[PDB]
């Protein structure tokens, strides 16, 4: 017969190998498709959708819907930072159970920039100015609104618009980043600071929430598919 | 006479060179001294002749071809023979849950690649493509992960010298999928690592001293010249 | 006879021995396949602390762009964008009269990692392995730290080992020049920038090393001493930053 | 099925054969290439660099700097040698460390020429006449500037040039030489004499030292890859 | 007596998907959406923490 | 994958079979030949070789 040879690697299985492999059920009718709506090709398309962000996740507010709403008064100006985390989409808590970390946590490299929109659910008569920053890596996180004004920010004028959005440039030193807590791919921070303060009238809520959300950009993609760690199984 | 055909990276590169030898133990899990499975951090380093013949470069790329060879033997021969013994070998990249049992949820492999050998098969053999972050794969890193900053705390900021951001490439979980035999069975297999479509940049000169760790520390053996006459052919 | 003219700058030399460009390519901006460009305000030739060459003299070792963490704009655009790449222009000077003796070997080394002087593996802190301006020097013999309460953590460079494991004979692999007392006082490098990245931390990383090895004795006439002054003034070129933030300040002592 | 036949060398390891195998990581979105500077094509390319010669392994020298220095000084003429090797760059102990040793280990059989330069690390003032000469194989070795003479020989005037290269011909009697210690593949010999002597005048050096460097030339070219013999590993 | 365990992988091809929902979130017990314990996946951090 | 049929004669080895095998090492550069004098390609050109023959096998 026609010579062989038994190259390295044979009879062996690869779980993500491309073989034919016989038809146990020759001659099937495949039912015909239909035109479900909603169809999904890529798994890209649902990181672009806006998710709300559990941001306040302090002991009190931890897994209710109140760690959904950051909160605003009507205080005097100050330098304290109204929100403050880290764009660490795959590792931070705040922003790992939302799609685009769940997704990334199916993989191991990312890049791409990303969208981050704040909405405010106050009154009408409420108005202000609220600052929202964002640190590149490699720099001291900022702690007030001093050095947060150094870096890319932009300016939320509640009165005129009631949601703005932030687009994070791919600021990096590395092609992609990686999807677990390492200094080596820092992708720096995101700051939240009043401009001048938060105003209302007589007979009006004093104490109003924001609720933030992220997305991915049309330049977003992943890589190297692995297992998620937010997955569990008994035995 | 010139040719150079067996000079070339290519040539020089593409030869396959042992890495590391991972060791699992088919036994009763009620015995703690025995190990029913094992987790290696994948690198070049753990070997001194692919990590000295890639350290003459300071950046390269490359895909890789990984051939494991498995090897078994019995711990007794008062028990007769054992069963036909089932390999598995899971690939982890960065990120990925680590097998804590023998037996947990991170075996399902419902997204991470795995390689089912049979013993008496030939070596199981796979390809992987460039899976760096950066634009080419680094021997060298002149600096920190983290950069220590004024006011920070002496406890915190503090990384060892060129830490490891590029080299974080996931690990390999081995384990034995049959069922536990009676009488202790030892298994290594062998890590065989080939490079293909290889390229090179920024030569740099051979190592003169043992290799001490994955970095360029040296303690001892510093001595490599031996004695010669100046005028003495 | 060479005139290097650069942004505000110029260094002129009539004992030069020509230049050597490193792999054959000048320093260029990034192509296609909001930054910040100083140009000329940071491309500009920086002089750093002239060392004293003696008899006894081992060797001495910079790292860039760690050496002009402190020159002016080049250092403030260093800590105040976080992602930087720019290529180096290095003079060095060494000057003698007919009567001298002696021989530098200047290299550019690319990833220039020197080993520890501690048993723990790469246990040198950051603060000692970014002296600045001030660079280092090379030892003859490998000593090891063992003040384990307070370890030194600092580099043990060997002469003779480079400093990295390998005969100093083959560092002459690496981009180099050779100052020779009898025939030049002065060499030329020009370093394009070299790493994995288009573009990375300025700060985290360093892309270059300069080291300058004694290959011959220093010698004058029949004088039981001398010293010779070496100067190492360099420029960067093709300055780029991106990742406007807070200024950074790295920790000291 | 079609038949097959189970040829002679099927279901064995052979570690320099060429065989595809599956892809463990399919459709990886790859990092694009970048032109790195120095790219390196050839191996040979590396043995074309010129590396300085540990040249003086005395008990004393060795191991560290002065062992890559010849000395010389301002005696009157003699006979004496300067310098002796054997064309011996795979085993000779000066040889076998430098850039064309280290890549001679790698390989069993290598031929072309090599060039041999001596750079004079003197004072300005200094000058003088030396002769490097290359006994080709198979005739004592020379011992004096007399018989040092009667073959290839170059001359260095230090006053004139700082550097002296000598290009050592291919003279063999096989295509190719060993990269080990055999009297089957002789390369000969090369010496270094003085000429008439290193003159200085008053208030100069009379101790200079030389440096050598040994390099590849445009036809050499190497076979047969091997391991070397200056690596180890415990255990 | 022997005992012998065969494992079924399960390798999906020509996949086309419609109607995109939410990761679980909680343990999964049973074939349904039924859940009991473990209804606590979020951990705590600061507000103003990075 | 595509079928295959494992015919008798497979596994085994033939001291006379002629079949490809891998390469130990690759890119090797052959050294050229030379014209050697005396080339022969068959072997019946030294039966044309006249030899002496021992024809007297006796004793002594
Ligand atoms: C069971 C399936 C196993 C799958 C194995 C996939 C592992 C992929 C590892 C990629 C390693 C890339 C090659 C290494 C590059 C250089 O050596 C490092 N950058 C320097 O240490």
């Amino acid at each position: 017969g026609l010579p062989v040879l038994n190259t390295p690697g044979s009879n062996q299985y690869l779980t993500a190998d491309n073989y034919q492999s016989p038809c146990a059920i020759p001659e099937f009718d495949v039912t015909p498709p239909i035109d479900i709506p909603g169809e999904v090709r890529n798994m890209m398309e649902l990181a672009e959708i806006d998710t709300m962000i559990p941001l306040n996740l302090t002991n009190q507010r931890k897994n209710t819907m109140d760690m959904y709403r950051v909160e605003l008064n009507d205080a005097a100006h100050s330098d304290t930072p109204i929100l403050c985390f880290s764009l660490s989409p795959a590792s931070d808590p705040r922003l790992a159970h939302t799609m685009l970390g769940e997704i990334l946590n199916y993989y191991t490299h990312w890049a791409g920039s990303l969208k981050f929109t704040f909405l405010f659910c106050g009154s009408m008569m409420a108005t202000g100015k609220l600052l929202v920053s964002y640190a590149p890596p490699g720099a001291e996180a900022p702690k007030s609104r001093k050095e947060a004004m150094l870096g890319t920010h932009v300016i939320w004028d509640i009165g005129l618009q009631s949601s703005c959005t932030m687009v994070v440039p791919w600021i990096s030193n590395t092609t992609y980043r990686l999807t677990i807590n390492d200094s080596f791919t820092e992708g720096g921070y995101i700051s939240m600071f009043y401009q001048t303060r938060v105003v209302v009238p007589l007979s009006t809520p004093r104490k109003m929430d924001i609720l933030g959300f992220v997305s991915a950009c049309n330049d977003f993609s992943v890589r190297l598919l692995r297992d998620t760690t937010h997955i569990s199984q008994e035995a | 006479k010139r040719t150079r055909s067996e000079s070339t990276v290519e040539s020089f590169f593409a030869r396959g060179a042992c890495v590391a030898i991972i060791e699992v133990d088919n036994d009763a899990p009620t015995k703690r001294a025995s190990k029913l499975f094992s987790v290696w951090k994948i690198t070049y380093k753990d070997t001194v002749q692919l990590r000295r013949k890639l350290e003459f470069f300071t950046y390269s790329r490359f895909d890789m071809e990984l051939t494991f060879v498995v090897t078994s033997n019995y711990t007794d021969a008062n028990n007769g023979h054992a069963l036909n013994q089932v390999y598995q070998i899971m690939f982890i990249p960065p990120g990925a849950p680590i097998p804590g049992k023998w037996n947990d949820y991170t075996w399902q492999t419902s997204s991470n690649p795995s390689v089912f050998y049979t013993y008496g098969a030939p070596p199981a053999r796979i390809s992987v493509p460039y899976v760096g972050i950066a634009n080419a794969y680094s021997h060298f890193y002149d600096g920190f992960a983290k950069v220590p900053l004024a006011g920070q705390a002496s406890t915190e900021g503090d990384s060892l010298y060129g830490a490891a951001s590029l080299n974080d490439f996931g690990s390999l979980a081995v384990r034995v999928v049959n069922d536990h035999n009676p009488t202790k069975l030892t298994s290594k297999i062998r890590v065989y690592m080939k490079p293909k479509h290889v390229r090179v940049w920024c030569p740099r000169p051979p190592r003169a001293v043992p290799y001490y760790g994955p970095g360029v520390d040296y303690k001892d053996g510093l001595a490599p010249l031996p004695e010669k006459g100046l005028t003495t052919y | 006879v060479m005139q290097l003219t650069l942004g505000n700058s110029t260094i002129t030399t009539q004992e030069a021995a020509n230049s050597v460009v490193a792999y054959g390519r000048w320093p260029e901006y990034i192509k296609d396949s909001q930054p910040t460009e100083p140009d000329v305000a940071a491309c500009r030739f920086y002089t750093l602390d002239t060392v004293t060459w003696r008899k006894e003299s081992r060797g001495w070792w910079w790292k860039l762009p760690d050496a002009l963490k402190d020159m002016g704009l080049f250092g403030q655009n260093m800590f105040y964008h976080y992602l930087g790449r720019a290529g180096y222009t290095v003079h060095v000077q060494c000057n003698a009269s007919k009567f001298h003796q002696g021989a530098l070997g200047v290299f550019a080394v690319p990833e220039m990692c020197l080993a520890g002087d501690s048993t723990t593996h790469m246990f040198t802190k950051y603060e000692n392995a970014n002296p600045g301006e001030k660079g280092g020097e090379f030892k003859g013999s490998f000593t090891l730290d063992t003040n384990a309460t307070n370890p030194a953590r600092n580099f043990c460079p060997v002469d003779y080992l480079f400093g990295s494991g390998v005969l100093a004979g083959n560092a002459f692999v690496y981009p180099h020049q050779i100052i020779n007392l009898r025939t030049n006082n002065c060499a030329t490098l020009v370093l394009p920038y070299v790493n994995s990245l288009s573009i990375d931390s300025m700060t985290k990383h360093n892309n270059w090393g300069i080291a300058i090895l004694p290959l011959a004795p220093l010698d004058f006439a029949t004088e039981s001493s001398t010293e010779i002054p070496i100067t190492l003034t360099i420029a960067p070129m093709c300055c780029e930053f991106n990742g406007l933030r807070n200024i950074t300040v790295p920790r000291t002592q």
